[PDB]
């Protein structure tokens, strides 16, 4: 990791007389290797402070890859498969949506349905808009259970109030659910312990199953024979949940099924011009909401798994055409989100005109949110301002990062922890009673995994102790987020335990020297989980797999280096 | 109207008015969601600091964002008063402001440094010199 | 007569609208009363599979290893190693539980069972086939023989049955190149145009399955192991197999767009498709391409002409005439598009010469297929495409300027359209009809006096053929499926109208 210090305007005379490149970090990476440094040094300017920290730049920027290869593609969008074992699905889930459509009941639906139209009104409302006009829908079900003909449109219906179902089901808090639902016939059926209660698991178990139901409707739809609304419709109410990190490629294939219904209405302006019924203006205007919430749906599912982008000609440097009414500025969130994030695999440097333009629309957008005013009986309203305002923390977040990382600017480390600090202050001032279910949507599992494998891998080298105590608030808050992200929130612990165990690698050995770069068992190691996980993300091996009988057949730092892996393996983040 | 506190970096606790405080854009995006921390910065720079922001608690200075346009447009005098220190403190109230997101203070500032640059003496210039040694007296020949 | 130029300039349109969009690539549907099956073709292919026996699926597959080889080489190449896998699928046949991998390989030998029941003659299918037990379960009548249609249910049966399997797989869980095999196979029959949308959705998961596998060269290198270097040739061979699947299904309905021995056949082919879109990209556009674009395209024709020509037979290597036919056809299609473009935008001297002297080719070709062990060449799709343009642009022209020359021209194109095999079944009969509709038509521009306005001219089959555009265009919109989903929400008139309700533009679409 390349050694570097206060930059020395010229190259050196030394490595000009023998005509070589010339590194000019004081005094070279090559007048050190020799031996040569009075040379070097001795000409003018001998002012030395050895900080003993000159391996920090180039490790600051292998961050950005580390975030990129494990904090987003290789804990949440990664599934190796065996195609040789995975049984086939010959039931086609029809005792299992038999079973688990038999137990919900109609009055139970009612008062999912209550609590959807109180507490939920900030998801759906740019989706489908009304919801108690979606009543007469529900009525409609159960006006149609003991029939044996159904037609598109009565299922498609079905589906779309089933994914509203599983987004009650997951949303709600533990009180509610247990005066509503009864426990013992899913352990008669399912076969998990018979103690198993609901803040036990079995909340995510029938969320899953809610959700397994809604496309087992889709399938007997036949979805892609008939391409309409209800498809991308029952995809955005589901595309809040967890289930686009149970099965990534499947919601990647739904997603791939959602574009090419949107396209194919080739609508490309969704202003109502001056000559059209009332009626097409309406349905250009609940066009334009979905497709800002598709874009917003489409981005937060990106990388190597799914490459249809969306994403036609939206920007915001020096969309516009809109109504800034809610979705449209919750979408611009998303793409400043996008303008930074761009530059994690990418190798070049973003200007300063650029991150000047992001603070100034980080400034009007903090104003004109902000600059609302509502009703504090209105859950809905106090549940929008949380999200807004956490994602424009997590934004913030980020933009004070990139210029810590890229250029360090004036005191940019504090400032990472001031937001650290104010992230830390929406959950915990969420923690409180009667908005706990606040913690539960996935952009907080995003910032939160963000800023703790950071604060980590922060740690490990410079330390401080406003850092130290503020590893210790992370800690101690991702001790208690809720259980609802399940195994997930379990994988999260072991990368921090894991890096844990890694700053004591750092002590118990020396740092080498070799005159121009060091060497260190726990370089090798990071550059060797990222070698692993882009080993686990190239399709070649199951393309030979699949395409017939042509099977594939293939000192003590090394020790220290084996041991550690052999210990501590990357790949228990998969599952 | 409750009062609002701010922590200097030497562990002082200021106490001051909200409508005056929210001058600084920091914690108008703090408060709007109470004690908030401000370090790396001297107890006397913070007290400079209040004290400027409620000399012009009802200023009105341009604008948002045309603001290198619209200026240069010369500074008040009680300001370029205030700002008549030594050279260390002017950088410390500097980059407290630039903590502190203070746009216009900043720009006073930013104008007296300015003006402390553009206007040395001849004598001054002919300091400091490049990183080649034998080159620089051939820019010394003459 | 100043009114030719502009009415060519509208066959341009009315070709791209009617012929193409409607006849073919154009489905209208009711959702509120399509049945959902909630069999999920449980019974139905339950009963399609119990049928089928062993010996036969052998015979099939000797068919197909014998007699089809220039189809399933752009795909799969050898056939006989996947014999095997036809014995593994009777080694699997009683089992209880099952797996993915040996799913997806049961789909792509029902697919290769679909391709080998639809080219089969009639002599051989009724020798190995019974018709008893079919009109025992479905139930019609019984002296409905294979040539009557039960070969198009049999075959679309099977292409249900092979879906049947990769909805079983889930196919859109566990994303494997065996997807894209399975629809090269079922995409050389008429598959496509019972179900052109569904064809259009397996078609985008064949797109997202091979950006899934990033990979744009398709060179081999020194430095990998040579199993790398099969695997990027094989699918540099379903790359441009599946960009020529691509361009075969333009239009509005899919809007998700792609761009030593045999494989220099291959390239042959990829470059008379790419020169057929080069030709075929200015219908809609109101773009008039230059003099020096059609002078290169006839040079590089020229070039292509000469190297078809450069090729070889054997007459007992039934499958290298088939090759050789397919060459031949497309590029004589080719040849037909151009020199037509050529009449259309410039009228050159001799235009109408070459559009009569390749229109007497492409009947030669269809004809001299007539003998015995050549009756199945015909049934191959790109000739419906070809005569369904060849017949409308001879009537059109018949109708507007007339020849004796043309007029034998057209005499020969009607005779030859009702002795093409029945397995295009219904769709065949709608193209009959509208042959018969611009027959008529002709008769309304005879009775008539062509008005003036001193600038532009007046005439009902004028008003016939700018509605029909304007009708079908009114079903290229979902703006009522979009509203349906959302919510619960002077004498010249009267013969346009007299003609209109008589011979109704309606019974092109299904
Ligand atoms: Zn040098
Ligand atoms: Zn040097």
């Amino acid at each position: 990791n390349r050694t570097t210090q206060l930059k020395s305007k010229h190259p050196c005379s030394v490595c000009t007389r023998r005509k070589v490149k010339c590194d000019r970090m004081i005094p070279c990476g090559n007048c050190r290797k020799r031996g040569q440094d009075s040379e070097c040094m001795k000409s003018t300017k001998l002012i030395t402070a050895s900080s003993s920290k000159e391996y920090l730049p180039d490790l600051l920027l292998f961050w950005q890859n580390y975030e990129y290869w494990i904090t987003n593609i290789g804990l949440y969008k990664t599934k190796q498969r065996d195609l040789t074992r995975t049984p086939a699905n010959l039931d086609t889930d029809t005792e299992e949506c038999m079973f688990w459509m038999n137990y919900l009941q109609k009055d139970q639906s009612f008062q999912l349905m209550n609590f959807a139209m109180e507490n939920l009104g900030a998801l759906y409302f740019g989706s489908i808009g009304d919801i108690s006009e979606l009543y007469l829908r529900v009525e409609q079900y159960w006006d149609r259970r003991a029939d044996k003909n159904h037609s598109v449109d009565g299922k498609y219906w079905d589906a779309l109030i089933w994914s509203v179902f599983t987004m009650c089901i997951y949303y709600m808090p533990v009180e509610k659910l247990a005066e509503i639902f009864s426990v013992y016939p899913l352990h008669e059926y399912l076969g998990s312990n018979k103690r198993l209660n609901w803040e036990d698991g079995m909340q995510l178990v029938m969320c899953q199953n809610f959700a397994r139901c809604s496309l087992f409707q889709l399938k007997q739809c036949d979805f892609m024979a008939h391409p309409d609304i209800r498809l991308v419709q029952a995809y955005l109410i589901l595309a809040t949940t967890t289930f686009p990190y149970d099965e990534p490629l499947l919601a990647n294939s739904l997603l791939t099924q959602c574009i090419h219904t949107f396209k194919n209405f080739h609508v490309d302006d969704f202003r109502p011009l001056l000559n059209d019924d009332p009626v097409e203006s309406i349905a250009k205007v609940t066009l334009g909401r979905i497709f800002y919430r598709l874009c917003g749906c489409d981005y937060l599912q990106s990388g190597p798994r799914k490459p249809i982008a969306l994403h036609t000609e939206v920007s915001s440097l020096l969309v516009y055409r809109e109504e800034n009414s809610t979705e449209v500025l919750y979408w611009k969130i998303i793409s400043l989100d996008r303008d930074l994030d761009q530059y994690l695999n990418k190798s070049s440097k973003p200007p300063l005109k650029t991150l000047d333009a992001i603070r100034r629309e980080l400034d009007i957008f903090q104003y004109k949110v902000d600059s609302l005013e509502e009703d504090f009986r209105s859950n809905n309203s106090r549940f929008q301002k949380f999200i807004a305002l956490f994602q424009i923390s997590t934004v913030s977040w980020k933009l004070f990062k990139m210029y810590l990382i890229y250029y360090d600017t004036a005191d940019s480390l504090l400032k990472v922890i001031h937001y650290s600090k104010v992230i830390i202050s929406l959950i915990v001032n969420n923690f409180h009673a009667k908005s706990e279910f606040f913690n539960r949507h996935p952009m907080v599992m995003q910032t939160i995994t963000r800023v703790v494998s950071f604060i980590s891998f922060y740690q490990i080298f410079v330390e401080s102790a406003a850092v130290k105590q503020l590893l210790v608030d992370l800690t101690e808050l991702t001790a208690n987020l809720p259980t609802i992200f399940g195994s997930k929130l379990d994988k999260l612990v072991y990368l921090t335990e894991r890096l844990s165990k890694l700053k004591l690698l750092w002590d118990k050995v020396q740092l080498l020297d070799s005159g121009d770069s060091f060497y260190h068992p726990v370089f090798k190691i990071l550059q060797n989980d990222i070698k692993i996980i882009e080993l686990k993300n190239d399709e070649m091996f199951s393309l030979i797999k699949g395409l017939g009988s042509l099977v594939p057949l293939n000192s003590d730092f090394r020790t220290i280096v084996e041991e550690f892996q052999s210990e501590y393996n990357i790949s228990d983040i998969l599952s | 109207t409750s009062n609002v506190v701010l922590v200097s970096g030497e562990g002082e606790r200021f106490t001051v008015d909200k409508k005056i405080a929210e001058r600084s854009l920091l914690l108008k995006n703090y408060l709007n969601d109470i004690v908030m921390p401000v370090p790396n910065v001297r107890s006397s720079v913070l007290q400079k600091v209040i004290e400027w922001a409620e000399h012009h608690r009802d200023s009105n200075f341009p604008d948002e964002d045309d603001d290198d346009s619209r200026k240069s447009a010369p500074v008040d005098s009680w300001d370029r008063e205030f700002l008549k220190v030594d050279q260390e403190m002017l950088y410390e109230i500097i980059l407290a402001a630039n903590y502190l997101n203070i746009k216009p203070l900043l720009d006073a500032g930013c104008k007296v440094v300015a003006e402390m640059i553009r206007g040395r003496s001849p004598e001054e210039i002919r300091r400091t010199f490049d990183f080649t040694p034998e080159e620089e007296a051939a820019i010394r020949r003459e």
